DNA sequence: CCGCTCAATTGGTCGTAGACAGCTCTAGCACCGCTTAAACGCACGTACGCGCTGTCCCCCGCGTTTTAACCGCCAAGGGGATTACTCCCTAGTCTCCAGGCAC
DNA sequence: GTGCCTGGAGACTAGGGAGTAATCCCCTTGGCGGTTAAAACGCGGGGGACAGCGCGTACGTGCGTTTAAGCGGTGCTAGAGCTGTCTACGACCAATTGAGCGG
């Protein structure tokens, strides 16, 4: 994995809290959300390096992660 | 087969406005299509409890997990107050 | 009858015999009809609302799909639920 | 909070996408963009909780929320 | 053949898409671009209609072959 | 319909001919085609115009439907 | 539940090569869910075309839509060449 | 016994099993499994030959999930059933 | 290396679900004339890709120096999973009554 | 305007399927405390956005022509629904074996 491990529970154990108050995780769901978060990361910087390639740049900007999620549908 | 009610819900909320023969035909492929994907996804949520009774409560999961948001809202606070005027 | 028990403008028992036909379960429950329908109901007591509104934020008297189509894919109330459809128009 | 996804780890999941360079303003817009993933997927897996009437989510009420998303998880 | 999808068509498909100018080159890639997508679909139709004993694709085969991909066509 | 209807109905008959030899079509099964073709081609080029203004260009590139392809997963 | 003919094949497949623990649950995943997805595409062909019983035929179609191409020519190749080598 | 009757590694009778617990139908039908088992054979068959193709150059004993991982999103023979696919590697 | 147990196999039943035989009768295909709209072949005149070129600015590498992630312990209890009822809800009549139809 | 027929909601009975306790007990959370990797800070510089500047093309527009698509109209028959029988049917019980385990 790349994220830490705390941090990214401490992330999920704040998002859920907005959608039920006091819920319990397994140990096993917060490493697929984990696993399933930077499979998706990974996935989305792929599309944006090609949309900085595709400007004739190296560096990524904030304008390719809005382009590779406009055109995916997000 | 559902196009008879979708004017009798016109009737309601807009009782001067018409509508045509092909939007009749595009509300009810419509209601067929959100009836056909939420009952498929009560199916598999009664499949995956192992449960085998469709009930009211398999219907508002599904109508959380189909509609986004706000729609979602609206049509489980739609399908209780229903219910709930139903049994009474 | 269980619609107007319900206060609904579908009918219950079409609902639940087109669960029957589907073949969705083996058995339904008794107030399972009465909430799905009263769902569709608000949807297209929601839709339907809305082309009635666009139609007399315009001089139109019937709803054709034109409406439709210019309503579902813009006012974000319901466009997320129509991302990935096409009214025919013909 | 979300500043949990620190400058690095960000930087490593771009070096593992492929991208040489990164600009300044992609930390807090992966962020962003990682929150509304998290936010469309723990929705699901907190429906399929409350259904089942537990209080825990297990690793397949992640596996149906992933699967509701075209992105089916193997391992679980 | 697959030139009946004139130079004109495509103008007019993205003059509606928004796009102000067009290169040169569009015109032979589009078409490639409807052929992979009509020979994705009606791959699926005809399969609906091979496994309905029919000879005639009606409307409704393609209706599941456009849902097959996420395409839901409502009006048939 | 922006594509005329005979070669549209032609160009489907030469399709499908791949799969099965002497099938028959619906009248409403080629319109039904040909509007999710055409409603196809023009949710492809608004993806495209954004590839292509991305660039800082207007004209459209074959390059540009190449990338709304390859982020879209085609 | 489907892990110990997993083995069973790669046996036959690859008699020297062994595999792991986690790559069994991997299999066993992709088994069951390749299964819930061609079964469920029975299903709803059965259900389009009014039937209420899941024949070999149906099942040849939903892999012809399901599996993309070569996959699916193999895969009807082997349901059909071992459905005549059952029934005879 | 089916299974050897229809030269197959998977058990028929046990997908057969998975199909009456499912509810897909009503009533199954003769070659209902036989030839659901075949194709889930050929499926495992195709991926894991490709798999111990794949292990012979590594020079791995075992197969471990990056083995999975590495062939199924490769090897364009069934890289295009395994486009939505995330193997977890934990 | 044999005795004992068991879910896979394989005989009759009754299939009715699907096959199938036949009927029609849409309708989808087939063909010709024919406007005329839509496409098509050049000219050209640009607007505009496109390379390059220089300020420049800001991101990456590189010590630093923190910080809390992580690992390892234990303590607690809680809510899972299982079982055992168990009770009560839904699967099939009718019937009594509305709502659609004639004069 | 009300006789007369169609269907669906209330009794009315058998249920198996959730409800509800009730019980380990697993595990999950909750801490504390301690290495030590990972991040955070700042610095620097040079790599690369980047805006401007030409500058050579290829696209839109137009202006002609010119082809075929729609359309409108006949034939025609094919096979899509039918309907109406007409039979294999998977479902059930039941009666045999091979694998797992004991001696």
């Amino acid at each position: 994995l790349l994220i830490r491990k705390l941090p990214f529970q401490r992330l999920v154990r704040e998002i859920a809290q907005d959608f039920k108050t006091d819920l319990r995780f397994q140990s096993s769901a917060v490493m697929a959300l984990q696993e399933a978060c930077e499979a998706y990361l990974v996935g989305l910087f792929e599309d944006t390096n090609l949309c900085a390639i595709h400007a004739k740049r190296v560096t990524i900007m904030p304008k390719d992660i809005q382009l590779a999620r406009r055109i995916r549908g997000e | 087969s559902y196009s008879i009610y979708v004017y009798k819900v016109l009737k309601q909320v807009h009782p001067d406005t018409g509508i045509s023969s092909k939007a009749m035909g595009i509300m009810n492929s419509f209601v067929n299509d959100i009836f056909e994907r939420i009952a498929g996804e009560a199916s598999r949520l009664a499949h995956y409890n192992k449960r085998s009774t469709i009930t009211s409560r398999e219907i508002q999961t599904a109508v959380r997990l189909l509609l986004p948001g706000e729609l979602a809202k609206h049509a489980v606070s739609e399908g209780t107050k229903a219910v709930t005027k139903y049994t009474s | 009858s269980r619609t107007v028990r319900a206060e609904l403008s579908f009918s219950v028992s079409q609902v639940e015999r087109s669960l029957r036909e589907g073949h969705y379960a083996q058995r339904l429950s008794r107030t399972a009809p009465v909430y799905l329908a009263a769902v569709i109901e608000y949807l297209t007591a929601k839709v339907l609302e809305l082309a009635g509104n666009e139609a007399q934020n315009s001089g139109e008297r019937n709803i054709t799909p034109l409406l439709l189509d210019m309503v579902v894919h813009n006012d974000r109330l319901l466009s997320t639920l129509f991302n990935t459809t096409t009214i025919s128009q013909v | 909070n979300i500043q949990g996804i620190t400058k690095p780890a960000i930087r490593r999941l771009a070096r593992r996408g492929g991208v040489k360079r990164i600009s300044g303003l992609i930390y807090e817009e992966t962020r962003g963009v990682l929150k509304v993933f998290l936010e469309n997927v723990i929705r699901d897996a907190v429906t399929y909780t409350e259904h089942a009437k537990r209080k825990t989510v297990t690793a397949m009420d992640v596996v149906y929320a992933l699967k509701r998303q075209g992105r089916t998880l193997y391992g679980f």
